[PDB]
RNA sequence: UGAGUAACGCUUGGGAGUGAGAAUCUCCCAAACCGAUUGACUAAGGUUUCCUGGACCAGGGUCGUCCUUCCAGGGUUAGUCUGGACCUAAGCUGAGGCUGAAAAGCGUAGGCGAUGGACAACAGGUUAAUAUUCCUGUACUUACAGUUAGACUGAUGGAGUGACAAAGAAGGUUUUCCACCCCCAUAAUUGGAUUUGGGGAUAAAUCAUAAGGUGGUACAAUAGGCAAAUCCGUUGUGCAUAACAUUGAGUGAUGAUGUCGAGUGAAAGUAGCGAAGGUGGUAUUAAUCAUGCUUUCAAGAAAAGCUUCUAGGGUUAAUCUAGCUGUAACCAGUACCGAGAACGAACACACGUAGUCAAGGAGAGGAUCCUAAGGUUAGCGAGUGAACUAUAGCCAAGGAACUCUGCAAAUUAACCCCGUAAGUUAGCGAGAAGGGGUGCUUAUGUAAAAGUAAGCCGCAGUGAAGAACGAGGGGGGACUGUUUAACUAAAACACAACUCUAUGCCAAACCGUAAGGUGAUGUAUAUGGGGUGACACCUGCCCAGUGCUGGAAGGU
RNA sequence: AUGAGCAGGUUGAAGGUUGAGUAACAUCAACUGGAGGACCGAACCGACUCUCGUUGAAACGAUAGCGGAUGACUUGUGAUU
């Protein structure tokens, strides 16, 4: 046993859980691997709770989650959050986005699923 | 004079002593001239095809050998002067520069005894007997200091041409030829007595007196370090072999080649130079 | 010179782009039984006209088909770049 | 590591070439007997 | 069959497009680190693997709409570059020849043969190419012949030159860096504020100027380098102390109203445009001077080439040089990969190697970590956190109780300041031991500094990464080093040195049979062999036998 | 045979210059010197060890250390047995 790759760690988590929130920031609809919903819903729902107190404070936090993208750039993404997309999702407590289960992968079956968010 | 200084080293020790090479001489840096340079390459040992012919060759420092000239009969009697008395690396005695009158310099094997600017010139007459002066043999007394002396007719000089090697007359014969010699070695022969012979004792006295220290400096004078014959197979060498070492067993072990070597009669006797000896380190003849 | 040693012109885009340079740039697959000079000299003859600069390449035998049912190699062909004088040009 | 073969072809058309077996009578009957092989693969440049 | 078993041969995300078909193809943007390497120059090699478009019978450890795969087509340009036409080194061959049944080995003249010697252009540009090879400019050289002019040269031969080590050191030299300016751009909210990024150069060639450096330079006669000498050798006078022969970094101007440039940047980041284009110190940096100089011994190529000497001669001229003009510059290479999936290694191999250069930050430094340039997706993946199995992180407590064992691991480690024992053959011992401190700010501090004072903080201050766990006793071996490619690398081997012996020239010896060669171009203070094997004192009885040597009579 | 190369830090030697010093030696001080089959320490060399791999990419390997690393130095090229 000896040089080979990695593999998965709890630091691998926590970057590849930054870089889907910074996508389905990007982006809001997302058709990824259902597993990594189910281990991100933890942070994408305390985001959504903790971005509706909407001061600097919760910008300093939230830059934390973010990444520079060709669609956007991360200041305007704080911009358009912080003036409309966090403090709708006030109405519910709670149940923020729904990942509904797709069908399996072409190459090695790994259960597909669709990422969305409505309040 | 030989001197061994600590050398600071901090795994072992060696007993490397080195002369001055100062303090006897010009400055110490090795100056070459272009007038008499032939080099000399190390042999390795091997035939004309690739085989071994000699043993452990190798390891010393290429060298470009002084061209030393000894046939003394292109110009003599003509005024000369020595130049610059040096070593020779592929020798073991210091040669020097000599410029005869019509203006011509090489070199010649210096003896022990001679200081630079005082003439010398060889003639083929009676003259000084001055260590360095040649001479033909007819004309030399008994008991003089003699070296680097020929055995033919001008077939160049080969014995006593080490440092601090000479030999002594003993006479010219009753009958008056072949001059009788003291030979080194503890021998006793009769050259020819016409033969061109220089005077003195070759330089470097003190050669016997330095010492390698470390087994480098060996191998870098041209030594290979090699295994003793009895570690060794019992073929190659036939008294190698045995488990655990197992010394030699028999009388006056063998060589490589399986031959006695110890007090063996090994000469040629049967030579030309075997009928004019009186002593051969052993009996008369 | 011998003037066998020219085979052929070769003509594509690539060949429009030399040959409507300033220096009326033009390939020729010749026979390379002949040198430079001897090249030059042969051009010299087939019409009469200098060359301005005469360069030499050679394509060694490549294999030909690549993998098929007969494979093989190619040819041994020289690539001779051949300048006109840059006024002057051939009408073949 | 240190390779047993080299792709030298210089030093393999100086040991085993043409004119090295040429040089020698031996050498041409070597290939009078591949020619008796009836080979593809003769000299370096008959290869 | 074993059977879906082991494995997928050092590694990703999201979105979008094409596509009927997407982890595997790509478009965008992410992430990951290397970065004295994942860079570039690349040498050799494999020689088309390099490119464009089409599809991917075969293969891609899955995948395949894609690949170094195939199909069709196409790509590599040298008057100055490398090696040819120049050269020799090791070494090799070798007629007429030594020479051995035949066959063959040897080697003269001759003829080959680098790993070295000598040799005339730079920048930029282009396109699917690749290019000091093609081109824009500015160049330069070589001959060839003609011409004019100066106008005696000088080999084939001699001589100088070519033509010489390693190692150290400090000068100069421009850089670099920094202080600093110019210019481009710059103007910011989330708390606080106008702030940070980048650039600033320009060659070959020419001259002017080369700081300086090296090391004798005019005269006389010469005794000599086959012959030949004015060249050289050559002894004096003289300039010696420096005239002189030689030479050289560097600076400036042409080159260049150019390139380039912070950059700006239309239908592509492309067509176009394009400021600054600098000052002073520099305790770092670096390479030209430099083939410099020096220390030492184990003392460091020739040939081609350049010139000279007389030669050889000619002088109704040759030759050389100067100018001008014409002419021309022939042979092969210029793709790509190229310390690896294009070399091999059985291979998409986690495998190993030629040279050269290789930034910023601290750092002595290529140590260390992250980034600049460059470059990246190691051809399977996903779910999961059972046993077992690798790796780690952790462990309290004892602190060798386990083992055949202190095997493993561990405290140890960087810097600064100390101090270090006995013994020592005076070198060492000795990172001895053992300890103290290292952070920040404000100042003192010099030129940065090393340090010092005041205050402050931590749970600790290379606050990360890179760094010895010792002391003593006994045995051998002295020892630095070589060894069983590939199970055990040492107390084995080697060994300096000692001892003994043998060996005197066509030396002995060794190879070969001789030939021939080494020995050896050696010469008893030289070499071999046989034992020992840092240093010190010794090497005690025995020649019975034999071994070796010797001898003279004699039995044979 | 011909070439190339081996960062840096060290420690600091033989030797030598001046002086003290001795009638003269002798002895030592200051100064230069920058070598050591000297030390680390790189690249690099080799592999002493712990472990792993055990039809492994591996027909000698994977990391961590380790003995050196300017000399008993390596290499490159050709040749030679």
């Amino acid at each position: 046993s000896y040089i080979n790759k990695p593999g998965k760690t709890s630091a691998w988590r926590v970057m590849t859980v930054r870089q889907q929130v910074s996508a389905v920031l990007a982006y809001g609809k997302i058709e990824t691997t259902l597993k990594k919903a189910k281990n991100t819903q933890k942070r994408l729902d305390k985001l959504i709770t903790l971005a509706k107190v909407d001061n600097f404070n919760n910008r300093r936090q939230v830059k934390k989650w973010l990444l520079n993208t060709n669609l956007f750039d991360v200041d305007q993404l704080m911009d358009h959050l912080f003036s409309k997309v966090a403090p709708k999702y006030e109405k519910t407590p709670g149940g923020y986005s729904r990942v509904l289960k797709l069908g399996p992968r072409r190459g090695d079956a790994t259960e597909m699923a669709i990422l969305q968010l409505t309040d | 004079p030989i001197k061994k200084i600590i050398s600071r080293s901090n795994s072992g020790i060696h007993h490397s002593t080195v002369i001055d090479y100062k303090k006897l001489l010009t400055t110490n840096k090795n100056k070459p001239e272009k007038s008499l340079l032939v080099t000399l390459k190390k042999h390795g040992g091997r035939n004309n095809q690739g085989k071994i012919t000699v043993r452990h060759q190798g390891g010393r420092n290429k060298r470009k050998y002084r061209i030393i000239d000894f046939k003394r009969t292109h110009y003599d009697n003509i005024e000369a002067t020595v130049k610059s008395i040096e070593y020779d690396p592929n020798r073991s005695c210091f040669v020097s520069l000599i410029t005869y009158a019509n203006g011509a310099k090489s070199y010649i094997i210096s003896p022990d005894g001679i200081k630079v600017g005082d003439k010398i010139l060889a003639s083929e007459h009676p003259i000084d007997i001055k260590p360095g002066f040649s001479m033909p043999l007819a004309f030399i007394p008994e008991g003089t200091q003699v070296h680097n002396i020929e055995l033919h007719p001008k077939g160049g000089g080969q014995i006593a041409r080490s440092a601090g090697s000479y030999a002594r007359i003993l006479g010219q014969d009753e009958t008056g030829k072949y001059v009788i010699l003291q030979l080194l070695s503890g021998e006793t022969r009769k050259f020819l007595k016409e033969c061109r012979a220089t005077v003195g004792v070759v330089s470097n006295l003190d050669h016997n007196l330095v010492v390698i220290g470390k087994a480098g400096r060996n191998r870098h004078r041209g030594i290979r370090p090699t295994v003793r014959g009895s570690a060794m197979n019992p073929n190659d060498h036939p008294h190698g072999g045995g488990e655990g070492r197992s010394p030699v067993g028999r009388d006056a072990p063998r060589t490589p080649w399986g031959k006695r070597h110890m007090g063996v009669k090994t000469r040629n006797m049967k030579k030309a130079s075997t009928n004019l000896i009186i002593r051969n380190r052993k009996g008369e003849q | 010179d011998v003037t066998n040693v020219l085979l052929k012109p070769v003509l594509t885009e690539k060949v429009y782009f030399n040959q409507m340079g300033e220096t009326k740039k033009y390939v020729f697959v010749v026979n390379p039984k002949a040198s430079k000079t001897r090249v030059k000299l042969a051009f010299e003859l087939v019409y009469g006209i200098k060359p301005l600069k005469v360069n030499t390449l050679i394509r060694k035998p490549t294999t030909i088909r690549g993998g098929s049912r007969f494979p093989g190699l190619s040819k041994l062909e020289k690539l001779a770049v051949i300048t006109l004088p840059k006024g002057i040009a051939i009408s073949v | 590591m240190k390779r047993t073969y080299q792709p030298s072809k210089l030093k393999r058309a100086k040991t085993h070439g043409f004119l090295a077996r040429m040089a020698t009578a031996s050498g041409r009957k070597v290939l009078k007997l591949r020619r008796k092989k009836q080979r593809a693969q003769l000299t370096v440049s008959s290869e």
